[PDB]
């Protein structure tokens, strides 16, 4: 499953709606039986297939969550070089303008999975101290986000 | 880091706005009036009217045939549908050769499209067949701010219920395909469970429905395969019509004047719209007298594109037969039909322009004596001997710690491979077939 | 042809019912 | 409104004959062939004529000379609604289909019948849609008003044709068309359409095919995306004979009727010896169609024998068959040819240049100039003047080499590229 | 409208009680020797005791060959079955020749049968199982058989149906008030539609509202209809088809041809062997005609060696055009008309004759006349010159052109200067070859 | 390791055996002599491990018996793992029922690969009880999990997938059991007294997956659904350049992107003396192929009649192979490398030989071959163990010598014995008189 997942991206750019449906004859109008078509639409329903994992990943690309940072070049680098600062073994103060590159900063790092604690003007009042008291102290959490 | 073989140097063909082959431009020398003929043959594809047009290079080894067919292609852009071929693989073991020849001829056209897709997406709610009572669903998809229910039908159910979907599964549905997909379950019920295989994920931003227009781009022949055969499905139905013949079948006459009536009503329409291609085939002289007398007639069609050709040998023998020798083993009734453009070979200075150009974009530096070396020996052998000696010229000099090729390099590398005229030579002297 | 995915209603809308008028 | 762009024959629309098999010598873009274009008209008062079958003919000549142009402006003077069917002799050879039965079946497809059906449509503007029915029993009664520039009716419809108004979505402005039998519904306009005249409009829907379409239904419950993909074979004879005894007695009785195609049949040359008695022995058939033969080759040896049979072609075929040839074509048939070219293709040449190019066609060969005028357009326009003068045009001959030159510069070339034996010098020195 | 394809002018050989072939008849002209032969073959076929037996026709061509074998057919009538073959025809794709060649060879001979069936009509109007009011302690009293009164205006009886009419009738979906046609073997269901009384219930329905049919509700008729023995034998190998979903899987099966194997061959010879001796079919006899023989495959030659050895063989007749020709799929063995000698061995050599010039008028009047087209003496006498130096097909083919012409020019008959114009505007083999001998580029 | 590895002529050779200048040892890793053959082969190997450049084919060829394909061998175990090596015959590519080119197509594209990496967590912990709230109707099973390591003891509830899966297989609470959330896999690594396992350390755990995969599974898995099953199988074929090209941008970009590393093997193809001029002609264009991995192109025929063509063409190779391919060649060996080749065999098969006897032996392979030596090594282990001893006298490999012949005898013995053969006709006697 796994490879069959992560290795099946492409997509028939066309095809013909309703073609399946002539391909066997079953239709409104046919030669075949009246209750044929019906009789087949229902054990097909009951038949059951394993192969429908590769039936959805060829129908349709599924935007799988990787591609959340293999779109923005910028990660590309963040990967690496907070790769190398938990190496050497340091936190980090990270600063943006805008709050939705925040929300998808903690998409990825919690895609990556990461401890972390976020401060912004949503924060409340309360939890300023404790945010502030955890990332001074010697704590698992090394990214801290504004 | 980088890769190439033999190309990747090109940029492009390197000519000006008034059509004049500059001498050295995007790693080119020589060929001017080869490099003015490609040019002709680049403002003759970007008027787009011509078709049914035969033009072949005439060249031997070295030649830069499959450069400048490599040239032609890179500046015709990724717009421009350009098919690449080789002579030898048109022979088919399952479909007549006419049929591939066809194939490939309306592969070569390509036209862009626009379209307007339908996207659905949030956590159904309910799963109930509606009421007495037949195999259709209700389903009410709740987004972040979408509330919708539909209702589908039998084989898009059958595929949901084969998705294996439930209450609190987010899903992505697209209504013009008919596609399902179950994003997964919501955070909501992430506590639900303290653990599950089965990954939470947030509840669908936006309303439900969901708009966008795709510009996609596609060939005439995936739309004659598309209506040829079915292509996908979710329902057992789709898998039976799929197996129930995998084999790659001819296509008809009416066929293509069907599609060709719809694609011609698109266009009629204002969206379509229609660009043709170049096709490029290797070593054209392999294929047989079959293929040439069927092209015969092909190339008097009239949506069969522009065509590109070459050829690597002369006066010789046409394939299937006996006493018809004729020049670059083509038969007089084609190269009546086929324009040729004419290359020459390379001397000493242009071949010594070309190597140090490579050797540049190969990131391996050259002493000027070691270039005199392989401007020498690249001319009594071949200028193809030296293109393969110089990756292990520096690599030896690597082996030394030295960042420069010099004369002993080239030197040992010589000294412990041989060419093809030494490997003929030591032959020459055999024992028992050395 | 006929849209697989369409407008479904809860109170105003009935499987039984079909009615258009100008 | 098809789809056409500029080739070897989109030029010529018709043969341009007269009422006494008169060609005149510039006529729908044909000109030059007079016993060419009388034989053409000949053969159209046989295809036209309709009471004689199984006639072959025969059309033969040098290279270039336009007999598959010929071929085209026939179709072309043939028109719509005559079933004719062009094919060369290399699509046949297939693995997948012997020789035999594709020739067969490429028989069979020439052939067209008319079929004739009489239908009952329903057109009008829908007032509005009132349906009848259960909320959980069915019980449907469907009715809906129909109005029209003169009726304004109420209908009761049956459980079919509202269950398809379920199917499809409609509203009440909506105009639809609707046909008895069938039962199916067409809408195309909102109140864009306006519709007139009776409800009941009594109008016949006439269907054409050839006997291949109805032989591959017959054959197999697969045929119909058998014949929509090609992937047939080898239908057995008893069909065909059942068939034609079917369509045999539907000409008596009238019902429908046979349009007697026109099969066009190219490189016969290259054609099997088993195929050519396959063709000697079918054109006795009474459901053959008028077939003319294109053999661009002369004396050759029939593939399949080693023996050398004149025109490339056995004695025994050309028994049954007559034959014409063409002829070369004097300096003002290339004049007049390019000068179609030159406004087909819209090209405003230089007279001068006109004259430079009509020599270069003449002494050469006549596509080459047929492709020389369409690169001159380019190499005038790339110096950005409309008119292409005598420049270009040598531009163009020198640029693009001809066959005889480069047959010349491969003769004293030869050690350039590979031999028979295929050995090639590579080295500049020694 | 009168359609002619270089035929139709031949009624048959025609030949007299005697045998003896009058000078014209039937579209022959002359010919004694090879009509006597047909006639004497015809009275080989007709005896209804001998089998295995063959004949070859030879001569040069354009001598009616084929105009023999067609009036052969011909006089053989419809019923007697006959299968036309073409040399280039046998050599298939999918299953070897042999398989081909044995299938001609039982297409060739035929089988008429004798069969009754029962005829049963009239409207629907009950949907009820048997109510078995006993329950016995083993019945939930309800069964797949539905009872059904079968209303017709004449007469009405209730059934018990099998559970496939039934689910036949539910094919049909019919209601209350509909004609029915089932029948009491095969239970085959057929409406013709809804009744003219429901004609008023709907304004518009797809269903059609018909009358009911005028007859009694059980009717018998018979039939004996001939059937040729190969469609039984794939029949057989290969059922034809079915409504039911069982038997749509089944002829999705395979429905390509493939070799017959000989045991159900004989069985189905044995029950046609218990038939005739109930006397419900007779057999008849067959006739395989084989076009271009020379070109055939010596393991061809071979396997016919030995099967007009198998008593099931029929008559085959055979027509060749050549002379001292090697066997194909051969190297030296070279024979009269490219055929082994170990074939001929059996084989009865029949020769055809050339003609002399009043023949060739006679034979050109003829298809003038076939053509309805009317010619004058001057053009017929060119004409049969012009047919006798050069052929007959020349002048055949070019008899149109020269009809044409006349028309064109507002003349219903054929001049002197039609045939000058069509011989100016077509050109013979002859000519073509003189033509092609001074060729610039193979003009 | 783990892996069969049977008596062969390629089992005793390991590695190249060569130094870091590429200059190689006279006796090492295997091979004796060919020092120019085997620094050849080095500069090969590092041409490989670098991949910085593509589109390299080379030529080795010589008379038999010169190793070639023990090179081949050599610098192919010298790759080792972390690169695919594809060896194909010559005479393997003709297929009836296979295309010949898109066949071709598929093995350049087996050997290259593409590694894709990716980090999964897991926990690992010894269990301590099972506990299920479930009902025998309604389901909606409920289960909760103990699981327990040196550090930390801890309770987790069971989920569906969980407890269907300790369902479905015979668990028990003294088992140590690892699973991967993401996955859901149950991994039961051991038992505890009843019994082996012993857990330690932290409770869960991430770590990193890496996936060693050819191209060409890539595009027979999404040529088309039945890919899966034609990849199993082998019926496989014709796949469209459409898929090819779309999955060769794929992967550049995925390249370009950092995802996954791809490595660019290795291709071996043998005796093509013996092939088609279609072959050669497409082989021809393939090498210019931006995706051309390094081809090894193996030899034994000198000049001779190409098939396909009539003319008898240099070297059974026409000359544009030759124009862009480079050609390795092989000497002879010396007798006292013969012997020490022998040696290095019976080294590696484990007999005893005398010294006088493994002169003699090495003579006579000298004078005959050295595969009839080969041969005789082997079989003299059986002559000396039916006398009940390893070493193997000069008398063992006499009796050998004289019980088997040689080709060069035989033919002569069948020129003495012709008449008691049929002919190329057939005409023998079987009589005596
Ligand atoms: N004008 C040029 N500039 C640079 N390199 C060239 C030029 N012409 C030819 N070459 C080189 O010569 C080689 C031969 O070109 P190609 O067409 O692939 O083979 P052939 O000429 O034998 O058909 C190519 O690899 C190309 O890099
Ligand atoms: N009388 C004519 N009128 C118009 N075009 C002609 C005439 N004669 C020849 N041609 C042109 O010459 C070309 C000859 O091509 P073709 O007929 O395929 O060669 P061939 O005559 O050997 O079969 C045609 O494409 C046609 O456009
Ligand atoms: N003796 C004859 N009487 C009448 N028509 C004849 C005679 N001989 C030949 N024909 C004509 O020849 C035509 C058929 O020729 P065919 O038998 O096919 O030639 P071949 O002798 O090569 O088989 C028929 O249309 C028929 O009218
Ligand atoms: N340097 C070497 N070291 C070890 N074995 C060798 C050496 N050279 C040759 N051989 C042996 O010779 C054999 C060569 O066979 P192969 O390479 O398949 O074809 P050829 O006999 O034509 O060289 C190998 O089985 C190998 O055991
Ligand atoms: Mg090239
Ligand atoms: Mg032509
Ligand atoms: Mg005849
Ligand atoms: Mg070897």
């Amino acid at each position: 499953r796994k490879i069959i997942d992560t290795f099946a991206v492409l997509t028939p750019s066309a095809v013909s709606l309703d073609m399946r449906k002539l391909a066997l004859g079953l239709n409104d109008d046919s030669s075949v039986g009246e209750n044929t078509r019906l009789k087949v639409m229902q054990n097909c329903f009951e038949v059951s297939n394993p192969l429908h994992q590769l039936q959805t990943k060829l129908t349709i690309a599924f935007p799988d969550k990787s591609l959340l940072q293999y779109d923005c070049g910028k990660l590309q680098k963040l990967a690496i070089l907070l790769q190398q600062l938990k190496d050497n073994g340091h936190r980090a103060l990270i600063f943006t303008q805008m709050t939705k590159v925040l929300d998808v900063l903690e998409q990825f790092l919690n895609y990556h999975g990461y401890l972390y604690m976020r401060l912004d003007g949503a924060t409340k009042i309360e939890d300023r101290q404790i945010l502030t008291e955890r990332f001074n102290t010697d704590s698992r959490i090394t990214v801290f986000i504004l | 880091v980088t890769r190439t073989a033999a190309h990747t140097h090109i940029k492009g063909l390197g000519l000006d706005e008034s059509g004049v082959a500059k001498r050295v431009e995007g790693g080119f020398v020589g060929q001017i009036e080869a490099r003015e003929a490609c040019g002709v043959i680049v403002d003759l594809i970007k008027a787009k009217k011509m078709s049914g047009r035969a033009i072949l290079l005439a060249g031997g080894p070295s030649t830069g045939k499959t450069a400048l067919a490599l040239a032609i292609s890179q500046e015709l852009g990724p717009k421009v549908p350009f098919c690449p071929l080789v002579g030898s693989e048109l022979y088919s073991v399952e479909v007549k050769k006419t049929e591939t020849l066809m194939e490939n001829f309306r592969r070569a056209i390509g036209l862009r499209i626009k379209e307007t897709k339908e996207v659905y997406e949030g956590e159904v709610t309910e799963l109930t067949p509606e009421d007495k009572t037949i195999s259709h669903v209700i389903v009410g998809l709740k987004s972040a701010k979408g509330t919708k229910t539909l209702r589908l039908d039998p084989t898009i159910y059958e595929s949901i219920q084969r998705e294996k979907v439930s209450i609190g599964d987010v899903i992505y549905i697209e209504a013009n395909t008919g596609a399902v997909k179950r994003v997964g379950r919501s955070d909501a019920y992430a506590t639900e469970f303290d653990l599950e295989t089965e990954e939470y994920v947030p509840l669908p931003k936006g309303e439900v429905h969901k708009k966008k227009e795709i510009v996609q781009d596609v060939t005439l022949h995936d739309l004659d395969v598309a209506n040829a055969r079915p292509q996908g499905g979710q329902d057992v139905i789709s898998m039976m019509g799929q197996l129930l013949k995998p084999k790659k079948t001819e296509i008809t006459e009416k066929l293509r004047q069907e599609v060709n009536k719809v694609v011609a009503k698109y266009i009629d329409q204002g969206v379509a719209e229609l660009i043709p291609g170049v096709l490029f085939i290797d070593e054209v002289n392999m294929l047989d007298i079959e293929i040439f007398t069927y092209l015969n007639k092909a190339l008097e069609s009239n949506i069969a594109p522009v065509v590109v050709l070459a050829s690597n040998r002369g006066m010789t023998t046409v394939r299937g037969t006996e006493d018809v020798i004729s020049p670059h083993g083509v038969p007089p009734d084609l190269i009546d039909r086929l324009l040729i453009v004419r290359t020459l070979p390379y001397d000493k200075d242009e071949i010594r322009t070309i190597i140090e150009r490579r050797a540049t974009v190969e990131r391996l530096q050259v002493e000027s004596s070691a270039l005199d070396l392989l401007a020498t020996m690249g001319t009594e052998t071949s200028l193809r001997y030296a293109l393969q000696l110089l990756a292990p010229c520096g690599i030896l000099a690597q082996t030394s710690n030295r960042k420069e090729i010099v004369v002993n390099d080239v030197n040992e590398a010589k000294l412990l491979f041989l060419d093809a005229k030494r490997s003929t030579k030591i032959l020459e002297t055999s024992a028992n077939y050395l | 042809m006929k849209a697989l995915v369409e407008e479904i209603d809860k109170k105003t809308y009935n499987p039984d019912i079909y009615f258009t008028s100008l | 409104k098809s789809l056409s762009l500029i080739a070897a024959h989109s030029h010529i629309t018709g043969l341009g004959l007269d009422e006494n098999l008169q060609p005149r010598p510039t006529s729908e873009g044909m000109v030059g062939q007079l016993q060419a274009r009388r034989a053409a008209g000949v053969i159209l008062k046989m295809v036209q004529n309709g009471t004689i079958a199984g006639r072959a003919v025969l059309v033969a000549g040098p290279p270039s000379t336009g007999k598959t142009a010929l071929a085209m402006g026939v179709s072309q003077s043939l028109g719509k609604d005559v079933p004719f069917t062009a094919i060369a002799g290399s699509e046949i050879f297939s693995l997948e289909l012997s020789k035999t039965e594709a020739l067969t079946q490429a028989f069979r497809k020439s052939i067209g019948i008319k079929i004739k059906e009489e239908t009952e449509l329903i057109e009008g503007e829908v007032v509005e849609i009132q349906i009848d029915r259960s909320i959980t029993g069915g019980h449907k009664q469907g009715k809906l008003t129909i109005k029209t520039t003169d009726m304004e009716t109420i209908y009761e419809l049956g459980n079919k044709m509202i269950d398809g108004l379920t199917k499809e979505k409609v509203l009440a402005g909506d105009v639809i068309s609707i046909d008895k039998a069938s039962g199916k519904i067409t809408k195309l306009g909102r109140s864009v359409q306006c519709p007139e005249g009776e409800l009941q409009k009594r109008k016949t829907v006439v269907h054409t095919v050839s006997l291949h379409e109805i032989d591959v239904i017959n054959s197999r419950t697969q045929g119909f995306l058998a014949l929509f993909t090609g992937d047939t074979g080898e239908i057995r004879s008893e069909v065909r004979d059942q068939i034609n005894t079917k369509v045999a007695e539907w000409k008596e009785e009238g019902k429908a009727e046979i349009v007697p195609g026109v099969l066009f049949i190219d490189e016969v040359h290259m054609l099997d010896i088993e195929c050519f008695s396959f063709i000697n022995r079918a054109l006795e058939d009474e459901f053959a169609p008028i077939v003319m033969m294109a053999t661009n080759r002369g004396v050759s040896k029939t593939r399949g024998t080693n023996y050398k049979s004149p025109h490339g072609l056995p004695l025994d075929l050309l028994d049954r068959s007559i034959i014409i040839t063409t002829k070369s074509y004097n300096e003002q048939e290339i004049k007049t040819i390019l000068s179609i070219r030159a406004q087909e293709e819209e090209v405003e040449l230089s007279s001068d240049a006109l004259d430079l190019l009509t020599k270069t066609g003449v002494e050469t060969s006549l596509r080459y100039s047929s492709n020389l005028i369409s690169v001159a357009q380019q190499i005038a326009m790339k110096r950005k003047n409309n008119t292409v003068e005598v420049e270009d045009v040598k531009r163009a001959y020198l640029l693009f080499l001809d066959s005889a030159r480069s047959v010349k510069y491969v003769q004293e070339n030869e050690s350039q590229y590979i031999d028979d034996q295929g050995n090639v010098q590579i080295s500049i020195a020694k």
